[PDB]
RNA sequence: UGCCAGCCACCGCGGUCAUACGAUUAACCCAAAUUAAUAGAUCCACGGCGUAAAGAGUGUUUAAGAAAAAAAAUCACAAU
């Protein structure tokens, strides 16, 4: 009981909990070109402050803001999957759809990649069963689906109060993602990468949560 | 620890300058069986067909060479907001890695 | 049961303003690690209206000396005979060995344009790179 | 500090702005071939832009120049002078396919 | 809500009302913070504050809101159109 | 009783089962007062003018105003 207040306590006094801040760096990034976006024209009216500038019409994504995003987006997920939540990973994009997919069956989380039905997150009873505890977490890849129009499980999840990190880029839309990361979702080293970090930190956060059980366990 | 405007000013995308009639080598990365899906690594994969010479030893992991027009396709119509980008590049195949 | 409004707030003020009333009597673990780590902007919805008038974007447009040097590069001589690596970060091409040695040049206290294009072009004819010009 | 950022210059890779065929040139009334090579050599049409391809200026000065041309008496009106017939096409439309 | 019959009607709005919910600050958990004026749509709402013992001078459908928030005493004119869903 | 007799401030009701007409029972609200009529008090715009009432067919000028922080007049083409 009180250990358990203990256990779930102990991760919120420390930033650097999970030790992420190794995992990824900016030349890292920028070998896997997360720096680069659309044409100047098609830059969303909300990425001006997260953009560095225009190289020749082409958006330049800063990565000094993105990983300061990505830091405290990868924390955040480490520490849900810390406290036993359900992590649901949304990617709209039929490039990479079976490589979300094994890497959320690798992950031991939950993936939806195909087409999102409509009355899923908000009408969840009446799809799922007759009582089903909703995702604690999404992380959407890509903010937009086929017909370059915003993915309706950010507004879904805007809805029933649920968390998101969303890898936006100079054409999405940040204002409803509680932890949107400034970042290039098209090319495959940027979107691997992304994968690897959640994989990393998925696994991270699953085993450190085992060895404090184990020690709880040694405690008494 | 190096300044990201300083890896800026030292990546080959600002030493390419205009897009329009660079040389650039790609490597194909997927097969169809015309139409070779080709990663130039700037920030899409362009398509290009099948030539009718050498066709064979174009497959998986080649290195060919391109000529850049574009590097993403996008313009404006008329009553839209937003530019239409096709998510692609153009460019055309000259041959494969002569070396 | 919650508050499904999109428009009013965030997601973090709507779960802490519901547990405040008190109709929510089960806290959620993400409010915790929310309060612990916040972001850098709260989630509230804003309007993406589109802009008239003569208000513009406050995008700078990316340019060098460098890439002045460039463009006069590429109107004499066009593309280089290297042609392009973007698989390698330590990629050097022809046109960065021509502005490297046109700053090493222009070191030398030479001021005129066409001597210190005339120099680069002979620095790049002694180091053995072929330069076609175009006709 | 920082030398590493960008300057506030123009853009050194504009290339020109494309210009028409009578460009930085003179038109007249008085040469008959100038003129009559924008007319269609059946009927005697004047072609507009999409057919001509010049800017909006020299588009105005051929249209009155033919025009002042057709009033004195200098060239025809009902077809193309035939003596003029095989001059080189400059504009881009097909009569026969 | 919407339906046929009239019972159904209520218990689809009464199942609907829990879902859309808000918190409304009160000063002193009694008056609002501060004079509001607005116009939403094409209703003008002017709402007062006032101090403890002088209560509720609104409109009647903002007497029921405000007694289902516990606020007890406003000021509140309503010009325009009266429209109780606007 | 059955668009008859009739009632009403407005919406309106009475066309053989009228809580609206007439009577009876019951009920509500005032009270040595209660209704009807007529005058008053109050009530229109510090709001609008594309589609609902409203930008007068156009330009210049007198009277009357505002000049509040900073500049400008001026070039292909079918004015008369
Ligand atoms: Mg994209
Ligand atoms: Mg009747
Ligand atoms: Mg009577
Ligand atoms: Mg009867
Ligand atoms: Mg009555
Ligand atoms: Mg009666
Ligand atoms: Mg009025
Ligand atoms: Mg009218
Ligand atoms: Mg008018
Ligand atoms: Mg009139
Ligand atoms: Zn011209």
């Amino acid at each position: 009981n009180d250990l358990r207040d203990r256990i779930l306590s102990e991760p919120l006094k420390h930033a650097d909990f999970f030790n992420l801040k190794e995992l990824f760096s900016v030349r890292s990034l920028f070998d896997a070109r997360v720096h680069l976006g659309h044409k100047a024209g098609c830059r969303h009216r909300f990425m001006e402050p997260y953009l560095f500038g225009s190289r020749l019409g082409q958006d330049i994504i800063d990565l000094e803001q993105t990983a300061a995003h990505l830091q405290l987006a990868l924390n955040f997920t480490a520490h849900v999957a810390y406290r036993e939540g359900i992590i649901l990973f949304v990617s709209r994009h039929r490039q990479f759809a079976h490589l979300i997919e094994t890497t959320a069956r690798d992950c031991g989380e939950y993936a939806h990649t195909r087409y999102f039905k409509g009355g899923l997150l908000t009408n969840a009873p009446l799809l799922l069963g007759p009582g089903v505890r909703l995702p604690d977490l999404i992380i959407f890849l890509h903010t937009l689906n086929n017909v370059f129009e915003p993915h309706v499980a950010v507004r879904d999840a805007a809805k029933m109060n649920i968390p998101t990190v969303g890898i936006v880029d100079t054409n999405c839309n940040p204002a409803l993602i509680t932890y949107p990361v400034p970042g290039n979702d098209d090319s495959p080293p940027a979107v691997r990468l992304f994968c690897r970090l959640f994989q990393v930190a998925i696994s991270r956060a699953k085993e450190k949560r085992r060895q404090v059980e184990a020690l709880y366990r040694l405690q008494g | 620890v190096e300044s990201f405007a300083s890896m800026l000013r030292h990546s080959p995308l600002t030493q390419m300058g205009p897009a329009k009639n660079k040389l650039v080598i790609g490597q194909i990365f997927h097969i169809v069986e015309d139409d070779l899906y080709i990663d130039f690594g700037g920030k899409f994969h362009c398509v290009c067909k099948r030539p009718e010479v050498d066709g064979e030893k174009y497959q998986k992991g080649t290195r060919v060479r391109l000529r850049l027009l574009d590097l993403e396709l996008t313009s404006r119509f008329l009553g839209a907001t937003t530019d239409t980008t096709i998510l692609e590049a153009d460019a055309v195949l000259l041959g494969l890695q002569e070396s | 049961a919650g508050s499904r409004l999109e428009t009013v707030g965030s997601i973090f003020s709507r779960t802490r303003d519901l547990i405040r009333a008190g109709v929510l009597k089960e806290k959620p673990l993400w409010l915790d690690i929310y309060n612990a780590f916040p972001p850098l902007r709260e989630p509230v919805f804003r309007r993406p209206r589109l802009r008239y008038g003569k208000a513009k974007a406050a995008v700078q447009d990316i340019f060098y000396h460098e890439d002045r040097i460039r463009a006069k590069f590429y109107s004499a001589y066009g593309s280089g005979p290297k042609a392009f690596d973007l698989f390698n970060p330590n990629f050097k091409s022809t046109c960065q060995r021509f502005v490297e040695k046109y700053i090493e040049l222009q070191r030398l206290g030479e001021t005129d344009e066409e001597k210190l294009f005339v120099e680069a072009g002979k620095a790049l004819l002694a180091e053995g790179v072929t330069l076609r010009r175009v006709g | 500090s920082n030398e590493d950022l960008p300057v506030p210059m123009e853009n050194p890779y504009k290339e020109p702005l494309k210009k028409c065929i009578l460009c930085e040139k003179h038109v007249d009334y008085k040469n008959v071939q100038l003129l009559s090579q924008f007319i269609s050599p059946f009927t005697g049409c004047i072609y507009g832009r999409h057919i001509t391809g010049l800017c909006g200026k020299k588009q105005k000065e051929i249209t009155k120049a033919i025009k002042r041309a057709q009033i004195l008496g200098f060239m025809p009106v009902t077809y193309k002078d035939p003596a003029y017939l095989k001059d080189p096409k400059v504009c881009n439309i097909k009569y026969r396919e | 809500g919407k339906a046929t019959e009239r019972a159904d009607a209520f218990r689809k709005a009464k199942n609907r009302a829990v879902h859309y919910l808000h918190y409304i600050e009160r000063y002193e958990d009694h008056t609002i913070y501060h004079d509001i004026s607005l116009k939403f749509k094409r209703t003008h709402i002017k709402m007062k504050k006032q101090p403890r013992g002088y209560g509720l001078h609104c409109h009647r459908a903002i007497m029921t809101i405000c007694r289902l928030i516990g606020i007890k005493d406003l000021y509140a004119k309503v010009s325009g159109s009266v429209n109780m869903l606007n």
